[PDB]
């Protein structure tokens, strides 16, 4: 390959190897519970 | 500038100040000794441990954050263009205008443009968008110098236009405005005023809350460039990020109220 588009989030590891661009939408994890 | 950085003179039960703080000079030959506390300065403090660096602190001169006026360009940016300084650690915003001569890392916190009203829908909104009607004649914030000055005046001619009539001494000046009733909306950052709202006399607030997120960016630290300092710092400040404590600091430098 040579471009990655897709929902790839940053951390430590892969930054260690990879280069990163500026973010476009920050995010979180949450907890998805059933009505 | 707002709790990232605050500024405390000496007090005489050491003859100076106590730790958890680091001193700070007012650059301008003589020179007065006073030392700087806050957000920005913990997470500095913190860092330098890890990568095992030297610094030396002191203030800007001109002021005013950053501004082009035939490319002489004043405040940190201007301090690190020119070949002062190695770094410009505080409040800063990563736009396109600034990003083309100097590096930046990723950022740390969350930011924007948001609205700040007493106790529309949106940007779009016809008060904001068409300024005719005479019978509810709103007003703005807008202090002037500012990053989301550039912004505003770029994207709507007609709101920058009628923006003249605004008041403009600090973050504090609008706020007794606004309660006092010589104004009806304010803009400006979010890190900033959602903080303000915090811990104010009664409870002051502003529209929808996060979903109200203009330009949404973040805060982040300017290095001169081509350095590896960069790199470093940058890897660094993701790896610290990624380990958890910027919460920590946040509910201790960043809690409210109401
Ligand atoms: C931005 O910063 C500059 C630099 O300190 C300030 O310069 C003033 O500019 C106005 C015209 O825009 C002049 O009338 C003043 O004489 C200048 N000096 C001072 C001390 O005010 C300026 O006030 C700031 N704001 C703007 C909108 O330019």
């Amino acid at each position: 390959a040579d471009m990655i588009v897709a929902p790839l989030t940053i951390n430590n590891e892969r930054a260690q190897y990879i280069e990163f661009s500026k973010p476009f939408k920050y995010q979180g994890l949450t907890i998805l519970v059933k009505k | 500038e707002r709790p990232f950085v605050i500024v405390e003179s000496p007090d005489p039960g050491t003859g100076g100040c106590v730790p958890n703080t680091v001193p700070c000079r007012r650059q301008s030959a003589p020179y007065t000794k006073l030392c700087c506390k806050g957000f920005c300065i913990d997470i500095l403090k913190k860092l330098a441990r890890v990568v095992k660096f030297s610094y030396d602190l002191y203030l800007v001169t001109n002021g005013k954050h950053g501004k082009r006026v035939r490319g002489v360009w004043n405040g940190m940016i201007g301090e690190v263009y020119y070949k002062r300084a190695d770094m410009a650690i505080g409040s800063l915003t990563i736009n396109e205008e600034r990003s083309e001569i100097v590096d930046f890392s990723v950022p740390f916190v969350e930011t924007g443009i948001s609205v700040m009203v007493a106790r529309v829908s949106g940007l779009s909104d016809k008060k904001f968008q068409r300024p005719q009607d005479q019978y509810p004649p709103f007003r703005f914030g807008t202090v002037p110098n500012g990053s989301t000055e550039r912004n505003i005046r770029s994207n709507y001619r007609d709101m920058h236009t009628h923006m003249v009539k605004f008041n403009q001494r600090s973050v504090e000046d609008a706020l007794t405005s606004l309660k006092m009733g010589k104004l009806d909306a304010f803009i400006y950052d979010a890190a900033v005023l959602n903080y303000m709202a915090g811990k104010d006399e009664g409870c002051k607030l502003v529209t929808i809350g996060s979903g109200k997120v203009f330009a949404t960016t973040g805060y982040g630290i300017a290095m001169q460039k081509d350095s590896h300092w960069k790199r470093a710092i940058d890897l660094a400040l993701l790896q610290f990020l990624g380990d958890g404590e910027t919460q920590k600091l946040e509910t201790v430098w960043l809690s409210g109220i109401c």
